[PDB]
């Protein structure tokens, strides 16, 4: 699958040491799938892989 | 005879004056400091709203 038009918002964000941050991404698939997800930065860890 | 006027008509801030037990009520003087403890289950997350 590709995807594109994609954005992100942040509906809320706590350094609580316990996933305390929720970000929600938009997206239009080119086709139904599944995509594998990482984060670029060390700072910021995501718990789905 | 010569009693005169009551609190209840005379008191200040509008005061209501009962007696058995004598007591003033619903005078409007100052102001209520209120404390809250809300649970945790009384909120809703932003990505709920």
């Amino acid at each position: 699958p590709s995807l594109t038009d994609m954005s992100c918002e942040v509906p809320a964000c706590t350094h609580s040491s316990d996933f305390g941050g929720v970000a929600v991404i938009k997206y239009a698939a080119s086709k139904k799938g599944k995509c594998a997800v990482h984060s670029m930065t060390n700072a910021v860890t995501i718990r789905e892989a | 005879k010569e009693r005169g006027a009551s609190l209840q008509h005379t008191a200040p801030f509008g005061c209501q004056i009962a007696t058995n037990p004598v007591r003033a009520v619903n005078c409007a003087v100052g102001n209520m400091p209120i404390s809250i403890d809300i649970p945790e289950a009384a909120f809703t997350r932003v990505v709920d709203a």
